[PDB]
């Protein structure tokens, strides 16, 4: 199978990626020095060279020099091609306008050049994985730019992303609703499907299952690394019933706008706690169908599932996966919409996970990642829309935007667009 | 990358400035002679954020020192830490303002401001990407109030886009160290609301309340109060100088902490604060730290936050810490004191975490607040101003240096509006 | 293959040559002492002797004794025949008239004698490579003299040159437009094709790709050494599809006056930066078709290419060169003129480049140099003509010339001649 | 090869001359006894550019010293550095001019000029290729103004083709050390515009402004001002004496810096200039160096370039340097101050780089400028001249030595035209 390009935008995406690429190095046994120790898989995510040093096929962009500087000076400095690390001069300062209109465009073209110079050097190409956040300038405004530009230059190719959605109650910035909605509007028409994640839900899981009292960003971003490696496992490792990258959108996207499947991973168990667990197929399969196991803090029983992919990993029994899924289809609490009787998409790859040195999670012999699309996520959008209405009703932060080349009417258009999305979910939530 | 050029005016500004540079030199591990002697590579990666470089490792900080008379500057140059500064950056007159705003802004400051601009531009052109300007002054005085407002306007005209924040000492509620503070204070605010992006109001009485209450150190000289102020301001710029999990920026704080353009007056806060000796009977975990940021007892502004309501709040943490608690506690804080925050803003807390704590500590949080209770301060100044201006108490010292009393009325009217604007947001939604 | 004669006129040409001849010494392993260490190639550029010391087949002329004195006293003193180093008494002082009418003619005949005494001692002869500048007296006025004299005494033999064209905005003298246009007029009728180069563009490249912050003349003139060695590679080293010297003009000169192909070289990469690059044929071939890779700061997309030579070097795959070039012919942004469907001329020599000791550029296993002729260069002439009109409109510097035996009308004739060249490009820029 | 013969006239010329030869002997490493003791072979390769050779290594500089009275020359011969000069080259009268132009040009200088020419020719025939002549004098005096203009004309007649440049001290704007400066100054300019190719105008007041402003050395005697002038003039001739990346020439500068024949009056500049002690707090990189060349503060001509517009500018750098910056900064300089340059010249900056910096330094740039603002100087002299000549203030001292007042009117009329010609180019294109 063939190549994929990973774009890491903003502090969150850039910081998340460094953890993700640590896994790829471990799985294929690539040295942090870049030189593979003395096979057909790494070609998808790594570029060959005359020497033994493989070059990762990804680009990092961040208007603030600080974040990339840590990578550019960290022990992984030699792994990345120096010209792939694009850095501006000043930060976007959490303002959507700066990262999209004034300073985002001053460096966007340079990023396109390297991607173009990178996409041209792959005999095959699947799509893009874009890592970013919803609550920052570079990770929200610059993302919207690249979705537009990459859509034009490389349209009709898959465009996937993993976005840190604003958590329900915990908040890390004041202008998250303003910046969160804006990027959503511009990215709906130029994206395939977004893999939402919340730090609140992940924190809730980490203190609950993993059983470590004091998590950090350096900890959580690694779990987000596992979902990516499991998602991209088909493109690298052989196994029965593979699932190529272009397959995700077809199964998980009944409608063009409705492309927000929240991520769910299992089993998250610590090394010590695992010795008293059996890890049967229904056990791990059942873990994905409860409020207590989500990367987004949306109560699934509030809504109805409409598409679910169970990308199994490691030594797995297809017979049990077929049987385990069948039971979940016949439980009253679980409720698939009326119009999608065919609501599962199984995928198996014969490569059990690999543990990061010193990693908190255990060495599970078998793993599964669920990518269910549920109408309960409309609550997250509904709550977010409530926040935006409260602030913009008083016009309490617009001035920071109008001064950066963003017209007043954009805010009104976005919410009205989001309001239609709210109704779109409601219509799909019923049966004609 | 994001260079800061520091401006200090007035006796209070220079003295706070002088202490302010000692700590940053200490944090980066810079010798008083200008030779770097730190132990962490992260101190040199960003040493250009404050310090220029001359061949030989002599790092020359880009601070601009201006006072209308050589009094305070001569002490700085004679001080142990005074050799670090560039000789040219010092700008000195020969007749200091007599605490009156007019002389230091119109007749005497004008003759000297042009000289200062000639050096500030040289600092601006020497930086690849000059982030913004930082000013340390006092409203009560004449040199700090007058020439600072004269100079803040001039740098505003040349570089409108850049950030321009200020740390100012504000008249105390019941004590006054100058008779004509309300006149200088009111005049200086009028010229600041229109030109500065943020202002960290502080007052000595509130800072005095810290010295003996939470700390136990009677006889705290100004040399110690400035250290508290020094530490707080160095916290605001930390992310520009060291890595972190969630980096902040001078513009990041401005966007979050300023809902409306005029309402940019904040009031700072710092922790941990504990007296020596008794320090060992207290824990340094995040929970007790956070509670210390949301109580009036640890506010450096005389106005008590309880009387008013919080609009926006930014907590800039430092050191190795659990990001969960750094955000779990904020959520609990907001629900505990929901009445203390306005309803029309769905969330008000801004969190930033840095990797390098302050020198000699393993945890630090510079609190910043934008509460409506500050209107009481400006209302108090309005009460004092109308009393004095109702009889032209001291107008003759001002009109005698090229000024018209019409300006006093303009400043009073503008001040009243600022108070009114804060009041309008006391009410809840609908 | 047989001999070529290199003439280095002016400070730029003389200083550039010393770097060029350092390469020839390295490639053939000739000692700076002149004695070859204890084969059929060096005969083209070097003259044999009874002893083992080979004599370079070039002549150096400079009216200012200072520049040649450095060579005549430098460590390369013994390499050059003492009588080949021709030096006057006083400088031309940036004045075209002095280097062409008064003091240029006082020493031109001596230069002709040595060339005649040198051309007579070669069984075969290809042509001349003349190195000079556009912004000096000796390099502009004396050049025009030798073009005239060499044309008469050795007409119908190839006359090539590498000229440092005046950069768009950076300027090193006040009278560059006056001196630049004058030499152009006299050299159009007595030259085959000129290889234009700009220090601005080279500086832009050096700080951009080579990644060294503080370049100098001693640095840039070496890169100009690479283009010369690549251009003259066919005459020395064996390889499939050689390209003799007389071949350049036929492919690159559709019309007699239109003989200004700007030079472009690739890949310019530092020793450290190269370990993360693969250097595939399309990669190096694609580098030559963008504004960011030119020795002359003319935006190629403004104009249309009308002739292009890709003189490949080192171990190369003719199949890939054929395929790589084909793709470039089918891109909308790239636009060859309508009347030249046959717009490529490939050449391969089996000799990968050699690195100067301490050189900044890397040890690329494969290299390519492009010599595209484009109508965008008319902008450089158009801008230069604008400068001349502004000055001569006020007659602000003519007095320095009229006093050196140059008539007033010469300035008017030159611009009118340049104006026709501007129209000549415009007519070729369209289709009948 | 391109030998220079130095001419010095007047007390100012000899004193500047005397210092001027100390530095060149220092640069080439020549012992005061005339014996070369340098350490670089590049000093002997071009030692013939200034110094003749007598057997035994005794290098005799080819300077011609002329003063109408033995006063100043006797001090030079008695000075520590005076033994180097040839005894014959000294030419001395017995009655010095009393500051009046006529006596030193007509009645007394005439009796002595022929003697000087007899020695200048011997120097000219001894050089294989004599580039040109260099004159150091002062307009205010009588000997420098009179005999210098008398001699500059005579050498002009014999060698019209060669370069003939001059360094002259020009009357200060508000101070005058001689009562009749305008008469001598105006008379000397009339005779110079018609005979000299370039003139580097300098004035003491402007050079005084350097001593205390950028340097910090109060009580700068003439012996120090001459050193600044010494250094600048030695920079102009550097390329003739040492190798470089982009060599300059006395004729190169004349071609670039002189658009029209009459408008050849320049005003020099030098860098780096910094006071001892404070030197270590400043960097020596190219950027800060270039800005120091395009500010009035470092101009040795009292006229401020800001008031006028630049026509042509030449920067002669020295030492190992990045040619990119040596040309990148000029482009940025021109765009920053585009208003300061005339539009009818597409580019105005001339760059030259040499390999050997000044002794005791690793970087140096002798700025040269041709700005219209100099017209203010000549206009000022015109203002003073018309005032005095309107009443025949001192004409009797002049007409009494074989002169007619008609000459004064001719010189005044010519001076006014020179001012007018500069003014015509104030306007923009079309
Ligand atoms: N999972 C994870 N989330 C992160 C990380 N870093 C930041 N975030 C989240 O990203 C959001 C903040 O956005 P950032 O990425 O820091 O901001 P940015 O993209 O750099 O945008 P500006 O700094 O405003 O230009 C918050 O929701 C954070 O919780 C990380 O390493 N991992
Ligand atoms: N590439 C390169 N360009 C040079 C070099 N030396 C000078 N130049 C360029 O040549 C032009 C100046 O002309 P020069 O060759 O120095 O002048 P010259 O030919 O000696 O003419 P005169 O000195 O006036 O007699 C400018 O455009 C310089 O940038 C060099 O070593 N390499
Ligand atoms: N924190 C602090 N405040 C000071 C210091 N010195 C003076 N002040 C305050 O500054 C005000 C007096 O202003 P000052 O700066 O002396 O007047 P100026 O010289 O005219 O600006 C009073 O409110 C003082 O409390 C100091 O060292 N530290
Ligand atoms: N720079 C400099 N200027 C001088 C010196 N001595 C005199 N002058 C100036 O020369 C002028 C006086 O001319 P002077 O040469 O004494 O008269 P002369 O002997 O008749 O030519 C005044 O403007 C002085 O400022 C000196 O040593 N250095
Ligand atoms: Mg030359």
């Amino acid at each position: 199978m063939r190549e994929c390009i990973s774009i890491h935008i903003g502090q969150a995406g850039v910081q998340m990626g460094n953890a993700c690429w640590e896994l790829y190095c471990l799985e294929h046994g690539i040295q942090q020095d870049g030189i593979i120790p003395d096979d057909s898989s790494f070609g998808t995510f790594f570029s060959e060279t005359g020497s033994g040093k493989h070059v990762p096929r990804a680009v990092f962009v961040d208007l603030e020099q600080t974040v990339i500087g840590e990578i550019r000076t960290g022990h992984y400095r030699s792994l990345f091609h120096p010209e792939q690390l694009i850095t501006g001069k000043e930060d976007a300062a959490n303002n959507y306008a700066r990262g999209h209109y004034t300073i985002g465009k001053e460096i966007v073209d340079s990023v396109l050049d390297r991607v173009r110079k990178m996409a041209d050097q792959c005999s095959g190409l699947q799509g893009f994985l874009i890592f970013h956040s919803f609550g920052g300038g570079t990770g929200s405004g610059f993302t919207s730019l690249l979705m537009e530009r990459l859509s034009v230059d490389y349209g009709k190719k898959s465009k996937l992303e993993f976005s840190v959605y604003p958590a329900p109650q915990i908040s890390t910035a004041v202008v998250e609703p303003y910046n969160s909605i804006l990027t959503t509007h511009t990215t709906l028409e130029h994206s395939d499907c977004a893999f939402m994640v919340d730090n609140e839900a992940i924190y809730d899981i980490c203190n609950r299952n993993l059983d470590i009292e004091r998590p950090t960003y350096t900890n959580l971003n690694r779990l987000i690394g596992q979902i990516v490696s499991s998602i991209t496992a088909s493109l690298r490792f052989d196994g029965a019933l593979n699932v190529d990258l272009t397959e995700f959108q077809t199964n998980l996207v009944p409608y063009p706008r409705i492309h927000f499947p929240l991520v769910t991973y299992s089993p998250i168990i610590s090394a010590e706690k695992a010795y008293h667990e059996q890890l049967s197929v229904p056990e791990i399969t059942n873990a994905c169908f409860e409020y207590s196991n989500q990367m987004v803090k949306c109560d699934p029983r509030r809504g109805k599932y409409m598409a679910c992919c169970l990308l199994y990993r490691g030594d797995v029994v297809p017979k049990d996966v077929n049987a385990a899924i069948a039971a979940i289809k016949t439980r009253r609490s679980i409720q698939f919409v009326d119009w999608c009787p065919t609501g599962f998409k199984v995928g198996i790859n014969y490569q059990p996970p690999t543990v990061v040195p010193g990693g908190d999670l255990a060495k599970v012999q078998r793993a599964v990642c669920m990518l269910s699309n549920t109408t309960a996520i409309a609550e997250a959008w509904a709550r977010l829309d409530h926040k935006f209405d409260l602030m913009y009703s008083k016009r309490a932060f617009v001035h920071w935007y109008v001064g950066e080349g963003m017209e007043e009417g954009e805010f009104s258009e976005a919410r009205e667009d989001m309001a239609a999305l709210e109704k779109d979910y409601e219509e799909v939530g019923t049966e004609s | 990358m994001r260079e800061i050029v520091h401006l200090q005016a007035g006796q209070c500004g220079n003295q706070i400035g002088a202490k302010f540079w000692e700590v940053i030199s200490d944090e980066h591990g810079i010798d008083p002679t200008g030779t770097y002697h730190g132990d962490s590579d992260l101190q040199l990666e960003r040493i250009n954020v404050y310090y220029n470089e001359a061949t030989g490792g002599k790092y020359v900080p880009r601070a601009v020192l201006v006072d209308l008379e050589p009094g305070t500057m001569d002490s700085v140059r004679s001080g142990p830490f005074g050799q670090i500064f560039r000789p040219d950056n010092f700008v000195f007159g020969q007749s200091g303002a007599g605490n009156n705003w007019a002389k230091g802004h119109y007749t005497e400051g004008a003759e000297l401001v042009d000289s200062v601009l000639d050096v500030v531009r040289k600092e601006a052109e020497s930086c690849d990407c000059l982030q913004g300007f930082q000013l340390t002054h006092s409203l009560g005085g004449g040199t700090g109030s007058g020439m600072g407002t004269l100079l803040i306007s001039k740098i505003r005209e040349e570089y409108p886009d850049r950030i321009m924040n200020t740390f100012s000492v504000v008249p105390s509620p019941k004590v006054s160290d100058t008779v004509v503070e309300p006149y200088n204070a009111t005049l200086s605010v009028h010229q600041l609301v229109e030109n500065t992006d943020e202002t960290y109001c502080i007052d000595n009485e509130a800072l005095y309340d810290i010295c003996f209450r939470t700390l136990k150190l009677t006889t705290p000289t100004y040399g110690d109060l400035n250290h508290l102020v020094s530490a707080t301001m160095s916290g605001v710029t930390t992310c520009l100088r060291f890595p972190g999990q969630l980096n902040a920026d001078l513009r990041k704080l401005a966007v979050n902490m300023v809902p409306f353009p005029r309402l940019h007056f904040f009031m700072p806060g710092f922790a941990p604060l504990t007296s020596r000796g008794s320090q060992q009977y207290r824990a340094l975990t995040v929970p007790e730290l956070t509670q210390q940021m949301f109580d009036a007892k640890n506010m450096m502004a005389a106005c008590d936050p309880r009387h008013g309501r919080y609009l926006t709040v930014a907590a800039v943490f430092r050191g190795r810490m659990s990001m969960k608690e750094v955000d779990e506690q904020m959520l609990n804080v907001q629900n505990k004191n929901s009445s203390y925050f306005v309803e029309w803003i769905p969330n008000n807390v801004k969190t930033a975490v840095c990797d390098i704590p302050p020198r000699g500590l393993k945890m630090s949080a510079t609190f910043i607040g934008n509460s409506t209770a500050i209107q009481e301060l400006f209302k108090r100044i309005s009460e004092q101003f109308t009393a004095m201006f109702r009889r032209k108490a001291f107008l003759h010292w001002y009109t005698g240096e090229g000024m018209d009393e019409m300006e006093f009325t303009e400043a009073e009217s503008n001040m009243n509006d600022l108070v009114s604007e804060y009041q309008q947001y006391q009410d809840a939604t609908a």
